[PDB]
DNA sequence: GCACAATTTAACACTTTTGTCAAG
DNA sequence: CTTGACAAAAGTGTTAAATTGTGCTATACT
């Protein structure tokens, strides 16, 4: 497998002179408009849909996620940034996934996104 | 509309002892006149069964009641030597002309589909005479001529 | 019933079309011809060729070859995805040159494909077909100077890669120099190691005039031949020091070698009695003891200086003549390509034994298999001469072997084509179609043969004729060469033939090509029938002496983009070759003796032959195809009766009862309707739908492979991460749709399961996973869905998962799945339609039987034909076609009018005579009588003169219903047609081309990895391109914006066309796009040549295009 | 350089220019190191000089460098730009786009010269930004990820959006291009009627601009999607105003074939 | 056929100008969503449905019907261009 | 001094118009070589630019006109005697 | 953030080049037949032309927007987006100058 | 095209151009197109 | 083509962090 | 909301296995 070498991409396809092998290739690496489009929904129905909890696990939740700096904060961080111990936030999680739970078993707004 | 066989898994599948395809059968089942003995049907199932060498036809299914087959002529299949042979259709009664393709069966594993050809009357012919019956002259005869199969008398019609 | 015309009898029978492809190949493959007494040419003719190799010294030599038997079947060589082949071994001898010591030991060489029963082999497990090749013939020719008008140029050609080119050119000095392979040398120089010095250069010269003194140089004819062979040699090759033995070795190739220069056995001849000596081998001269024996050059001479003298006898050839062309069959470019494939094997040999161990060898460690194997499998792929075999229908393989291209390397191009590679010679006549040829910008560059031309072995095309002493038709049948026919003088088969003697004392006939008057002494020959004047497809065209060659192109062409049909019907007017062709096309099943029917089980037909042996021949019932056209073959026999041998058991996927049916005759109405046929549109009639009329069926092919990636192997499997129970539903078992089920365009043939490259979620999207908390498994669905548009049953599963017995499987391949999807498509609106006459057309909009244009027995027509493309594309073939389709409904018998000979206006008037005769009196019989609106039509007919006055509606209505025209009534209103229509049964193909495949469109798809445009064609699933003519349109109306739409947010543009799919998915009106992405990549590819390319603004300054992005 | 199905990589012959390239400079500056004779210097040098060169213009010194093996010649940098196919010509001048299609056409007796039958199913994905936003308001769906899996998955196309597609579609007009496009009225807008079938339904007068028939002909519908792009499609690149020959000056959609014949 | 086209073409001196026209003025009836327009509820371009009859949202049809009574006015440097988006995002949200 | 139409196109004011016509190598080098600038003048020499095109809609003389209905533009007939004031 | 009317053309001058390469090709090779990964100066090498992933170093200690164009101290490639490896080009530097075959031929 | 004087800012030279682009097709039956290039 | 130094990788023993449970 | 107790998961360190990078041989051969 290893031993065959790669393709030229100037190989004409077709019985055509007019045709190439280079241009049948799509292309991956880049976002499409629809893709775009659907990370801008899932962003912003995620928010909408973030605002109704509590304001002290609306935050917590946002950072176990990395939704604020990127990163991904552990429960021994978050307990050392509202005070509170690292068993507290990790219950804090449980009740705010399973209250959103709740509202989108209705709003079904979300219910999306499943691939 | 509706049809079934023992062995078949689409309207091309051939059975063993048959001279014909699937598609060659169903040639002949839109050919296929039934009237209904009943004006408050909605539909039916026809039944048929043919061992040994002979040729199967509209006149070999199974009669019933509220059944009567107009063409016991109409060469279906040529069963050969030991050839058996196990079918079924659903004759549904409609208005117009609906192929297969716009309406569904979901009768079992394989049912298949056929174009409905409804109207009974096949062709229709008139022609306009002078008449001899009035008092003044170049008035018409009307003659309306009515070709239909069996499933309704031209009268009828 | 069945009725013929035509007073022209064929005594001659059309031999088998197929031999072409078949024959030839057969006599370069000597399969069953012992390996004692052989024919030497073809395929052995590579191996004494490249045989012996000699060269501390070494002897091989070729001595037989065997032809191993096919590893697999047709059948699985196709299923396979394998090269139908089989294994060729060889045995020679390896010698030593000293020891006097003998080594023989067979040895292996490759596999060498065969050629299947119709003439197509089948490479990489595809159905491909060896189309013919045509160039002039080896020899001497002489043409008059494309520089000067006052003399002739002669030359010398072996073949492509056999030989280099000669040419005799006369610049104007007024002495004379030679070129071969761009370059000037004294034709007297040339002589030098041929044996010609001072006195022997005038002997024959002063035979002629002021030619001799040209002729005589003096500066190198000093010298003799070792001197000046070195001479020319430091000249015509610079490249290596200019020594003596390697002046001898190098010019030895260039001529004297018979293995270097093969020059086909038709030059070699042809050549011989055109110059007026003769040759020992093929070669242009002869390596003899040292120096170099003389052959051609001085017999070209001979000729050359002969004619530009003006001497009877030596005149110009006709470099178009068919006599001066030869054929490239299978069994020539096979063996070529076989031999220059083995020379490579030579070399191969050669470089093995100069070093090792010299004393222990044999060949069986000398030879190779890639330099032959490799040469074979390029051929039979890559080259011209080979492409896609063409099954659209049965008559379609037949006329894609009998074609003949002049492209091809070794043929012309697109380029050197101007008039005279294109043109019809006047020696075509009976060996090429003067009409076949795509309409498009090769007209004239690919025709066909005639269905009466045959090729010999030299390649030339000879055609039947018949011989004759005063007015008496002998038996004899000649197949008189291209050069033969211009000898003696041919008349035609319309001649007045009177009882096997001429009848009237002028007769048509012509010498050269060229009618003129003739006695009925001076015939020396006659045609076998005009059938031969033109070819296949073409002779299957009725009243074709009635329509243009413009059309009847198409006519034939459109006949092979033709298709099958399920109640598919043969014309009920042939020219009578559809018998043959269904045979000779080998499409249906036959009985080889005198049997009987023992069994019918459209499966098997089993017939016990009288010779007491029982022998059934299995049928194939819908299978698919190339194009997709299925392959049908229908049992016509009871479940038991004896038959005759010959007789047909089960019709083809075209044949109806022995007889080529395209498409169906229907009821064709010539007349206007409300705009509907505008130019050659077409509408039809509902009730043809009913009939399952021009309803086929098409299959369709979907495969997948089960990958190894770097990651991990995948595999076919029933089990999907995200799937419902509903998508999962057809696949029975081991996951894969099962048979006679539906699929939806979308729909899962096979499932496939993957590793995905492990990348973090996005941070929202790690949210909305912890939501649901579904689990990430690490597999994801790679499965394959069928495309839009496609969509049908599954009548077949063929999965080859590798180490599995008999199936090699491509390294990195664990298994493969390949399902078949059937289709039966009724003719819908807008699908192509097409008669015999070359009238081709869509369908526009069929119509309920209802309102039809019917006729006083309720009989509605099924067409309705534009009477317009007639008078213009001047083809009244169609119309006597349906004229008399017209009496032929209601005498219900098949017509048979051979081409330019059939029935005539008489005649069809007296069927339409009978058949009104008939028709009217079933209406006087069934209590009727004439129609008031009849007597309405009739009249205000009878004002233009349309039927002579002073007759009875009777007789009126008899002269128009004769004339190929009767009274319609109007389905819609009522009321019958001011004028009569003419109407009848014609014969209509509905074609390839079909809307079905050929519709689509997209919003977001795909783009092109190296610049963001959108992808094109149709499977790629992807927009069309906007041509500068279309940005030019644009530019013309005035519109910016909307060209700018077609220049950025709608093709390259990177944030454009998001911003649009942002917009428009919102309703905000879409923003003003940037960098069309296209020009930013045209602006770093030239950055790449060292150019500074700087965009500026309103006032000379810096722009930076890129954002952040190459500032470093 | 990138994969395909089945595994095999792909990569363009720039790259192995470029490389070839760097092969010979790098041997060159070992020996220009380690104290080489001048012949093989020279020698090595020079192609170094030709190599450069191939990168750039390949085959306008001697015959052009081709992977061994195969006689296709190597695509440099001057061979992007130059020719038909080339950057400029190609992917500048012209280009394929987003939000088409094409399929066969069909006369249109029944439509006016602002008319033509579009596809019912090719309108839908030619106007699906659209008909998706029309589903956010017109209810069917909360929004507009809802509508599309609604849409692309199950032929479910009931009247809900049957309809719907037609409000989003009156109003603006589409454009019709006939190949070859020599007049600009080879390319015309026409309301976009849904109607059944695949085919495509024309204005037979105007049909001549386009040097069309209906033989199995095929035309290219585009949707001009800015409003103010759209305005330019309804007030001048509107077949029903453009009724002239912008060439002869003499009118252009008249009376033809069947319609003279009648009249 | 656009009916007005005669009376459109036969108000700007050029061809063109009039596209600019209904595009831009178009562009600020979407904006708005035609609360800006001089149209009465009967000079309203109605759009007839199965379902109901309502305003037809294409707005360059509005433009159209908009300029067709010459309620407005058009040309070049006409106001600054600050305030011209600047009172137009005020009197409507 | 009269030429040929193909003469003239190579001869034109713009680099890109001729690069994108033919002999574009002969182009580029007698263009980058002088250093010539292109005022994008031409259609075709704007079209590779991915810009708006001169003529047409866009043309520089109609793509300046301004739309206001009578109420808003009252609106801003009030907006000038604002400044004057203040 | 600029209108955009001219486009000039000029000669590109080796001192310039260097300017615009972000480094130079030394090995002659493209990626490894077994990682694929970009080789070490190979003329796909991330460390120089751009990441293959948005955002991601070569060997992943910087992962996100966190830390944009930060140059990693341990691969050596500049976290950012992955785009930036269409307009970002090298250069080789020649042992002994030569001429573009263009205004030579 | 509309039968009035021309408007500012039309693209007058791809008119012309397309004007005589399109009867090019036509010319084969005179010097024919040959002239017309040769011109 | 091979002996082998060079460097990479998978190998694995084991330490520490982090998710987590019953009970205050 | 909080401890303490734990197991699983993610580190951190040293190795055995493998994978890859290099110099080189001697009849003569130009
Ligand atoms: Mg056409
Ligand atoms: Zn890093």
């Amino acid at each position: 497998k290893i031993a065959q070498e790669p393709v030229s991409l100037e190989t004409p396809i077709g019985d055509e002179k007019d045709s190439f092998y280079g241009d049948f290739i799509p292309d991956e690496n880049l976002p499409s408009p629809v893709e775009a489009a659907a990370q801008s929904l899932l962003s912003e129905e995620l928010e909408k849909a973030l605002s109704k909890l509590s304001e002290r696990e609306a935050m917590v939740l946002k950072l176990r996620k990395g939704l604020i700096d990127g990163r991904e904060h552990t429960l021994e961080e978050v307990g050392a940034y509202f005070g509170v111990t690292r068993e507290r936030i990790r219950q804090i999680e449980n009740k705010a996934l399973r209250k959103l739970k709740y509202h989108e078993s209705r709003t079904r707004k979300l219910r999306d996104f499943l691939e | 509309t509706s049809v079934y066989i023992e062995d078949v898994l689409h309207e091309f599948s051939t059975i063993p002892g048959v001279k014909e395809d699937v598609v060659e059968i169903i040639l002949n089942l839109k050919e296929l006149v039934v009237r209904f003995l009943d004006p408050k049907m909605a539909s039916t199932t026809l039944i048929l069964r043919a061992e040994g060498p002979k040729e199967v036809r509209a006149g070999d299914f199974t009669p019933s009641a509220d059944v009567e087959i107009m063409n016991p002529d109409l060469h279906i299949a040529t069963l050969e030597e030991g050839g058996k042979l196990y079918m079924e259709v659903r004759v549904d009664r409609g208005v117009g002309y609906v192929p297969a393709e716009r309406h569904g069966i979901k009768d079992r594993i394989n049912a298949i589909p056929v174009d409905a050809i409804f109207s009974p009357v096949r062709r229709v012919a008139f022609q306009v005479e002078d008449t001899r019956l009035g008092q003044r002259t170049d008035l018409d005869k009307l003659t309306l001529r009515i070709w239909t199969d069996g499933s309704v008398t031209p009268l009828e019609a | 019933e069945i009725k013929r015309f035509g007073r022209i009898r064929e005594v001659i029978p059309l031999p088998p079309l197929t031999e072409i492809q078949v024959e030839s190949y057969k006599k370069a493959l000597q399969a069953d011809v012992p390996p004692e007494k052989r024919e030497n040419v073809g395929i052995q003719a590579a191996f004494k060729e490249t045989f012996p190799i000699e060269e501390g010294g070494l002897v091989l030599d070729f001595l037989e070859y065997r032809i191993g038997d096919p590893p697999f079947s047709q059948d699985e060589c196709r299923e396979k995805d394998l090269t139908y082949q089989a294994p060729l071994y060889a045995r020679l001898q390896l010698i030593h040159k000293d020891t006097g010591l003998i080594k023989e030991d067979e040895v292996f060489l490759g596999h060498l494909p065969l050629m299947t029963e119709d003439g197509s082999f089948i490479i990489n497990g595809a159905d491909r077909v060896i189309v013919s090749q045509i160039h002039r013939s080896p020899g001497v020719y002489f043409t008059p100077d494309p520089a000067r008008p006052g003399r002739y140029i002669a030359s010398i050609i072996p073949l492509p890669k056999r030989g280099p080119w000669i040419d005799l050119e006369v610049e104007a000095s007024g002495v004379v120099t030679m070129k071969v392979n761009k370059r000037k040398f004294p034709l007297v120089l040339l002589l030098r190691v041929l044996g010609y010095d001072q006195e022997t250069l005038v002997r024959e010269l002063s035979a002629y005039g002021d030619l001799v003194q040209g002729l005589l140089d003096e500066a190198v004819l000093a010298m003799r031949p070792e001197e000046a062979m070195v001479r020319l040699f430091t000249l015509l090759r610079p490249g290596d020091p200019p020594k003596k033995d390697k002046a001898l070795a190098y010019l030895f190739g260039l001529l004297a070698d018979p293995k270097r220069y093969d020059l086909g056995e038709a030059g070699r001849y042809k050549a011989e009695e055109k110059l007026g000596v003769g040759l020992s081998g093929r070669t242009l001269v002869r390596f003899e003891d040292g120096e170099f024996k003389d052959e051609v050059f001085l017999p070209t001479l001979r000729y050359l200086f002969a004619l530009t003298a003006g001497v009877p006898g030596h005149e110009v050839d006709d470099i178009d003549h068919l006599g001066n062309r030869r054929i490239r069959t299978v069994g020539e470019l096979m063996a070529d390509q076989f031999r220059v494939g083995l020379a490579r094997l030579a070399r191969g040999v050669r470089e093995r034994m100069v070093m090792g161990s010299p004393d222990t060898l044999t060949p069986a460690k000398l030879v190779n298999s890639r330099p032959l194997e490799a040469a074979l499998r390029e051929f039979f792929s890559r080259s011209q001469l080979s492409q896609f075999k063409d099954e659209t229908n049965p008559l379609s393989s037949l006329r894609h072997k009998r074609r003949i291209s002049a492209l091809g390397p070794g043929g012309l191009t697109r380029e050197r084509a101007g008039f005279d590679v294109r043109d019809v010679h006047r020696t075509h006549y009976g060996r090429i179609c003067p009409v076949e040829t795509p309409e498009g910008a090769n007209i004239g560059l690919i025709t066909s043969l005639a269905a009466y031309a045959r090729v010999d072995a030299l390649g030339f095309i000879r055609t039947p004729y018949r011989r004759v002493k005063n007015g008496v038709v002998t038996e004899e049948v000649v197949y008189m060469t291209a050069s033969e026919e211009d000898r003696y003088t041919i008349a035609q088969a319309n001649t007045p033939l009177e009882g096997d003697r001429i009848a009237t004392d002028r007769v048509v006939a012509r010498r050269r090509g060229e009618p003129v008057i003739v006695a009925p002494e001076e015939v020396e020959f006659m045609d076998v029938s005009p059938k031969q004047v033109f070819s296949l497809n073409t002779n299957l065209i009725p009243f074709l002496e009635h329509d243009d060659a413009n059309r009847a192109l198409m006519g034939s062409n459109m006949q092979t983009q033709a298709v099958p049909l399920i109640r598919a019907q043969a014309p009920v007017v042939m020219t009578g070759l559809e018998e043959r062709v269904v045979r000779d096309s080998l499409a249906a099943l036959y009985a080889e003796e005198d049997g009987e029917v023992v069994k019918v089980d459209g499966t098997r037909i089993a017939v016990r032959y009288e010779d007491g042996r029982l022998v059934e021949h299995p049928l194939r019932r819908y299978a698919r195809s190339n194009q997709g056209t299925a392959f049908d073959q229908r049992p016509r026999v009871r479940v038991g009766q004896r038959v005759k041998k010959g007789d047909l058991l089960a019709d083809g996927p075209a044949s109806e009862e022995g007889f080529l049916a395209l498409g169906q005759n229907v009821l064709v109405a010539i007349m206007p309707f409300d705009g509907y046929n505008f130019e050659d549109a077409i509408v039809i009639s509902e009730e043809l739908l009913k009939r399952d009329f021009y309803t086929s069926i098409h299959i369709e092919r979907y495969e997948i492979e089960a990958r190894d990636t770097k990651l991990g192997p995948e595999r076919i499997t029933r089990d999907i991460p995200h799937l419902s129970e509903a998508a999962l539903r057809d696949l029975d078992e081991e996951g894969i749709v099962r048979i006679g089920a539906e699929v939806k365009p979308g729909d899962i043939l096979v499932g496939r399961t993957s590793f995905k490259g492990e990348q973090e979620p996005s941070p929202e999207e790690r949210l909305l996973r912890s939501i649901f908390g579904e689990k990430a498994r690490d597999v994801k669905d790679t499965s394959l869905r069928v495309p839009p548009g496609e969509g049908g049953i599954v009548v077949g599963r063929l999965r080859l998962r590798r180490g599995d017995p008999g199936v090699e499987l491509k390294p990195g391949v664990r298994e493969v799945v390949r399902v078949f999807v059937a289709q039966k498509r009724k003719l819908q609106v807008g699908d192509k339609l097409a008669n015999r006459h070359g009238n081709k057309g869509v369908v526009a909009k069929i119509l309920p039987v209802e309102d039809m244009p019917h006729l006083p027995d309720g009989t509605p027509v099924d067409v309705i034909l534009n009477p317009l493309g007639v008078p213009s594309r001047m083809n009244l073939g169609q119309i006597l076609e349906t004229h008399l389709g017209l009496a032929g409904y209601f005498l219900g018998q098949r017509y048979i009018s051979p081409v330019f000979d059939g029935a005539t206006e008489p005649e069809i008037k007296e069927l339409l005579a009978e058949a009104f005769n008939l028709y009217f009196g079933k209406r006087q019989g069934e209590g009727f009588g004439v129609d008031k609106r009849e007597k309405e039509v009739l009249a205000r007919a009878e004002k233009l003169g349309l039927v002579s006055p002073g007759k009875s509606p009777e007789e009126q209505l008899k002269e128009l219903f004769d004339l190929g025209k009767v009274v319609l009534y109007d389905g819609r209103t009522g009321e019958p047609f001011e004028g009569p229509i003419v109407v009848g049964q014609m014969f209509i193909m509905k074609l390839y081309h079909m809307v079905e495949d050929k519709m689509h469109a997209r919003s977001t798809g795909p783009y092109s990895l190296i610049t963001q445009q959108p992808l094109g064609g149709k499977a790629q699933f992807g927009g069309q391109r906007f041509g500068e003519m279309e940005v030019w349109a644009l530019e013309a109306y005035g519109a910016a914006h909307t060209l700018q739409e077609m220049l950025t947010i709608k093709s390259d543009d990177i944030e454009g066309r998001n911003a649009a799919y942002q917009a428009i998915i919102k309703g905000e009106d879409v923003p003003e796009p940037s960098v069309p992405e296209s020009f930013r990549v045209l602006v770093k590819e030239l950055q790449a040549l060292a150019l500074d390319v700087q965009t500026l603004d309103e006032k000379d300054n810096p722009v930076d295009i890129f954002e952040g992005l190459a500032s470093k | 350089m990138v994969q395909v199905d089945g595994g095999r990589f792909a990569t363009s012959d720039l790259n192995d220019l470029y490389r070839r390239l760097i092969n010979r400079n790098n041997r060159l500056k070992k020996l220009l190191a380690q104290g080489a004779p001048e012949i093989i210097i020279r020698n090595e040098k020079r192609m170094l000089q030709e190599a450069v060169d191939a990168v750039i213009d390949n085959g306008r010194r001697g015959s052009p460098v081709t992977n061994p093996g195969s006689e296709r010649p190597l695509r440099s940098l001057t061979d992007i730009l130059s020719g038909k196919q080339g950057r400029f010509r190609q992917n500048l001048l012209g280009k394929r786009v987003d939000y088409s299609g094409r399929s066969v056409i069909v006369v249109g007796p029944q439509l006016k010269l602002h008319q033509c039958g579009l596809p019912k199913r090719m309108a839908l994905e030619l106007f699906k930004p659209f008909l998706l936003k029309k589903m956010e308001e017109k209810a069917f769906a909360p929004n507009v990820k809802a509508a599309r899996r609604m849409l692309e998955r199950q032929r479910d196309i009931k009247d809900e959006v049957w309809d719907a597609l037609e409000e989003v579609i009156h109003g603006k007009v589409v454009l019709l291009n006939r190949a070859p496009t020599l007049h600009r009225l080879g390319i015309q807008a026409f309301q976009p009627v849904l109607v059944e079938g695949q085919s495509i339904q024309l204005h037979p007068l105007v049909c001549e601009a386009f040097n069309a028939d209906f033989d199995g002909d095929q035309m290219a519908v585009h949707v001009p999607l800015s409003s103010f792009a759209q305005a330019e499609a309804r007030i001048q690149m509107l077949s029903a105003h453009n009724l002239l020959s912008p060439a002869s000056g003499e009118p252009l959609a008249k009376p033809s074939r069947d319609i003279i014949l009648g009249l | 056929a656009e009916p007005g086209i005669d009376k459109l073409f036969g108000m700007v001196d050029s061809k063109y100008r009039l596209t600019v026209v209904v595009a831009k003025r178009a562009q600020q009836l979407l904006r708005h969503r035609f609360k800006n327009t001089v149209l009465e509820p009967e000079e309203r371009p109605k759009m007839r449905t199965l379902e109901g009859l309502y305003d037809d949202p294409n707005a360059v049809t509005w433009a159209m019907k908009e300029l067709l009574t010459g309620r407005l006015f058009f040309g070049e440097n006409l106001v600054p261009e600050d305030r011209l988006q600047k009172e137009m995002e005020r009197l409507y949200p | 001094l009269l030429m040929g139409v193909t003469k003239s196109a190579l001869s034109t004011k713009s680099w890109l118009s001729a690069a994108s016509f033919q002999n574009t190598t002969h182009v580029l080098t007698e263009a980058a070589i002088a250093g010539k600038k292109d005022e994008l003048i031409g259609l075709k020499e704007n079209v590779i630019l991915g810009r708006l095109i001169p003529a047409g809609t866009g043309s520089d003389f109609v793509r300046f006109t301004q739309v206001v209905d009578q109420r808003t533009l009252k609106a801003i007939e009030e907006a000038r005697k604002e400044a004057v004031e203040a | 953030k600029k209108e955009v009317r001219k486009v000039r053309i000029a000669l590109a001058s080796p001192e310039k080049i260097r300017s615009w390469s972000y480094g130079e090709v030394e090995k002659p090779e493209t990626i490894n037949y077994r990682t694929l990964k970009p080789e070490r100066d190979g003329l796909f090498d991330e460390r120089i032309f751009g990441p293959i992933k948005d955002y991601e170093c070569a060997c992943g200690k910087y992962k996100r927007q966190r830390f944009e164009g930060k140059v990693c101290e341990r691969c050596g490639v500049e976290v950012t987006r992955s785009i930036v490896r269409r307009y970002r080009m090298g250069h080789i530097e020649l042992a002994t100058p030569a001429a573009h075959i263009w205004f030579v031929k | 095209s509309m039968a009035r004087p021309v408007s500012i800012g039309e693209a007058v030279g791809v008119v012309a151009a397309e004007s005589i682009g399109e009867p090019g097709t036509q010319l084969t039956m005179t010097q024919g197109l040959p002239r017309v290039i040769e011109l």
